[PDB]
């Protein structure tokens, strides 16, 4: 009786996490394998998806990245490799988790950005409506408005966007919005006029 | 002068909180014991709240104190196996920050990881296969089980992958030592011993198909039959006849023929010689099917003594008739002894041999 | 504007498909269809050329081959016809792409020189006997869809006529060889199967080919049993002509006096089979005294189911035996006994 | 003996085009036996892409086709009398249309210079691309509304003062594709 081989990584029972900023032809992870009659053990990738991604390197099971990931195209995805004692082929999936990055500055939407008001409009009068999106996860997704730089006129709800009147206007006598995530380490910022 | 910190991980690490449990865990398993969000759901002035959003089929339950989630399972199972197929589960945690009307996302992922709570189950009740007795050891005499038609097991990864084993069957003690699975992963048997057609036709091989658990304890079995019946080959050649076994043996008793032939009588006057009992033979595979494959037999004298019996004497090849050629002059000629042979005719001889004894007899006998 | 703009009412890429290693100066484009100013972008090896005055593309393939197998495997080519509109001072890009046709101008190939296979004699008539052109280890062809696509068939050997005969290719697709005739180790113990890959070609013409030979030992098998020596064989058959064995036995002498009866020649067989491997896989030889006249021999006579030694039990008193004429069996002891018989006669001396 | 089933379709000998807009084609197939056929594809990312009828061997687009992600595919189409499978690639051309709009680059645009520079003078360079093909993909630049102080190369997107400026007067201050049949366009600031 031949004993085929089996893996031995704690990522075959809970899971690969992989930031998605990782630089491609990176080693994210090694396979490991026992073969009870230490026979030589082959290491491989299985799918038509999977190989694109990854390449393993068969002597010692060094595995690498083919292919830039993207957490806001794929998060996460199953990958199959094999380990074969050249008697038998034994394959496992590992669940891989594609690790989030504050990756993305928030986007603007209706560029079209204008409104005209009467010179007499009221101290305290909302005028207008911002609104931007972020599409990181978390605190690298969640917006916040300021004015760049600070108005004496004209004040921006950080939360909602919302423009309203401060200062008392006269026609005789009389804008960029900086809208950015809230990531810890590499918060990103956006303008709008 | 800035605290837009309620609603913000109080931990390092990706935004993402990702948890592995088991698949059909039990209702009120801790899914993730603290997000570990700054900020207070609870109390008389609470600076946050939290609710679950896209908690598709509610698997997921929180308490916004503790910040702990939990599976919701009563009246259900977390099934990852067909036909559910539920391999993972996302929700958000939303965080509002009352104070300053933030929105926060907590994206939650809970991978179902496979547990082995399927066996491995055969396509069909029982197998049946044909062995030619003449095959060689080591031949592959079965592969019934490939493509699905063996066992499959509805699992994932090691614990869906099947190994086979024969087994030692108490009612059939020689089959486990007659048939093998030497690469157990495809269930081809392999014929580990010679087969007898006269010794044994039938064999019950206990096949025990088990899935791949790492934990050895783990692993789930189920067994099938497979029928095995030997075909009687072309081993054996013809037996002369009459046969009469030789006690304790599978060996006829030798046979001696008996011819008696006038002397000066002619051939037209003579012929064909009967001969005591008849010349017959018979092949000893009782059973060679199909009958097409039956071998003629031929028959000869093979020697005799004296050896001028070519001038007297002729056997036909198909039928063992036997005829005298010219007169026999008992002043010349008192007897013969010849041997006999019956062989195949198929280029598998096998011969068998008989004594064929002929008297010549006097004028006035 | 009105220049640079596609004329042709159409999708804006132009798609043209040719066959690979196509003359240099082949035509890819007669007429793009296109004050302008013309060139070539992304012309990656200088593939493409054109004539701007008729916006005419061509292939430039002079020295080398447009080829669309391995190692160059050139599936296609894309180009990019750039246009400046000379009065307003646009640049549009008409890309054209040029789809490479595959050709069939690859023959199969066998990895190796010659193919070996051993078949046991005792190997039944439909059993597999070969299957080494599997998984790229028989002929492969560098084309590609049915022009690299190979069936196998085995061809009738001028120098080995009967290997067609006793070997065949049900399906070509695979090449995997079976046994159609019953083999006998003592009539042939070599074949030279020829065997002839061709491609898939839709064109029967052009259609293409390559053979190996297959060389297939006969291993002996256990499908005989003993004979006695000595072996004469009978003029014109394979049959040991019949021998009866001479012993003689002093009448009033005693076992101890004998023992061994001496036996001339000496009973020895051997298997019939001269060649079986391994050695393991050899059977021994029992010897009895199958039957015998006087009916009485029991008595008198022991023989060694191994060595074939005689023993005289008791004495013989000649007065009550004159003599007797035994039955010898020598068969394999392995549950295949196909036993060989030889006579043994022992005379009764008189004391005088 | 069975002979194998092998595909008539002439695109099989140069190329299919499908449109990169389709919300297909027939495979054809003779089986010299006149056994009964069932098609399909193989490869994952096939698969996924395009479904066939098993029994009428009709081909179904399961997903959209985007021209500027992927221009070109080879996929593989099988066929079989249900005694074996034979498989051949046809090579996919995507036939491009305009729908996309221009991208400016390198916002924001703002710019102030001296008010005694001449009038000539270019101050700024706009940039915008277009991901569609020939006429699609080529953008022209004017101002909507149009100044009688500025203008902007409409190949180039160069802008130059052609009025003189007083500081007094006044202190400070559209993309589009060429495609024939629906032009698609942008506006900056
Ligand atoms: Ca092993
Ligand atoms: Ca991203
Ligand atoms: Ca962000
Ligand atoms: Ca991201
Ligand atoms: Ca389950
Ligand atoms: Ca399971
Ligand atoms: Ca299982
Ligand atoms: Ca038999
Ligand atoms: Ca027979
Ligand atoms: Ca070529
Ligand atoms: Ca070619
Ligand atoms: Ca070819
Ligand atoms: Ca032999
Ligand atoms: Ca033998
Ligand atoms: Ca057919
Ligand atoms: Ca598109
Ligand atoms: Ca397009
Ligand atoms: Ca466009």
């Amino acid at each position: 009786v031949n004993r085929l081989p089996f893996f031995t990584n704690h990522f075959f029972d809970e899971y690969l996490l992989i930031s998605e900023d990782t630089p491609v032809g990176s080693s994210v992870t090694q396979l490991l394998a026992r073969d009870m009659d230490n026979d030589p053990l082959v290491f491989g990738v299985s799918g038509e998806e999977a190989s694109r991604f990854f390449a393993v390197e068969p002597d010692t099971g060094v595995v690498w990245l083919r292919q830039p990931l993207d957490r806001e195209t794929k998060s996460e995805f199953t990958v199959e490799f094999s380990v074969s004692d050249h008697q038998g082929v034994i394959t496992r999936k590992v669940n891989i988790q594609v690790g989030d990055v504050n990756d993305n500055a928030p986007t603007f939407h209706n560029q079209p950005y204008s409104v005209r008001i009467p010179e007499n409009t009221p101290v305290g009068t909302p005028i207008f409506i911002v609104n931007a999106t972020d599409p990181d996860l978390g605190a690298g997704g969640s917006v916040l408005y300021s004015f760049q730089p600070p108005s004496p006129f004209f004040a921006i709800d950080s939360a909602r966007g919302i423009v309203t009147v401060i200062q008392e206007l006269d026609y005789e006598v009389t804008l960029t919005v900086n809208a950015t995530d809230q990531d810890k380490t590499r918060p990103l910022s956006t303008l709008a006029n | 002068d800035w605290q837009y910190e309620d609603c913000k991980l109080a931990r390092d690490g990706p935004p993402a909180t990702i948890v592995a449990i088991d698949e059909e865990s039990r209702n009120g398993t801790i899914l993730v014991d603290n997000m570990l969000i700054k900020g207070t759901a609870g109390g008389p002035d609470p600076t946050i709240e939290l609710s679950l959003k896209d908690n598709v089929d509610y698997w997921v339950l929180m308490d916004p104190v503790k910040q702990m989630l939990f599976l919701n399972s009563t009246g259900r199972v977390l099934d990852r196996d067909p036909p559910m197929n539920i391999h993972s589960i996302v929700v958000q945690v939303q965080c509002i920050n009352k104070k300053v009307g933030t929105i926060i996302y907590h994206e939650v992922r809970i991978v179902v990881r496979d547990r082995n709570d399927n066996s491995p189950t055969f396509k069909h009740e029982s197998y049946y296969a044909t062995v030619n007795e003449l095959t060689p050891v080591g031949t592959t005499i079965f592969t019934g089980f490939s493509g699905d038609n063996g066992a499959t097991d509805i699992d994932d990864g090691p614990n869906g992958q099947i190994e086979y084993v024969i087994q030692y069957n108490p009612d059939d003690p020689t089959s486990n030592d007659t048939f093998e699975i030497p690469l157990m992963l495809t269930g081809n048997i392999v014929l580990r011993k010679r087969l007898n057609y006269e010794d044994k036709t039938r064999y019950f091989v206990i096949i025990q198909a088990n899935d791949r658990a790492q934990n050895l304890n783990e692993r789930r079995t189920t067994t099938t039959t497979l029928t095995v019946d030997v075909l009687d080959g072309d081993d054996l050649g013809p037996m002369f006849l009459p046969c009469v076994l030789v006690p304790n043996t599978r060996d006829c008793r030798p046979l001696t023929y008996q011819a008696a032939i006038p002397e000066l009588r002619t051939p037209e006057e003579l012929n064909p010689i009967i001969v005591t009992p008849p010349i017959q033979a018979i092949d000893q595979d009782r059973n060679i099917q199909p009958p097409s494959d039956r071998p003629g037999i031929l028959y000869s004298i093979l020697v005799g003594t004296p050896e001028d019996y070519p001038r007297f004497f002729h056997m036909h090849p198909r039928t063992a008739e036997l005829s005298l050629l010219e007169p026999v002059n008992r002043d010349f000629h008192q007897k013969f002894d010849l041997v006999i042979k019956a062989e195949q005719d198929n280029g598998h001889p096998l011969p068998a041999f008989a004594g064929l004894h002929i008297e010549i007899l006097d004028e006035n006998d």
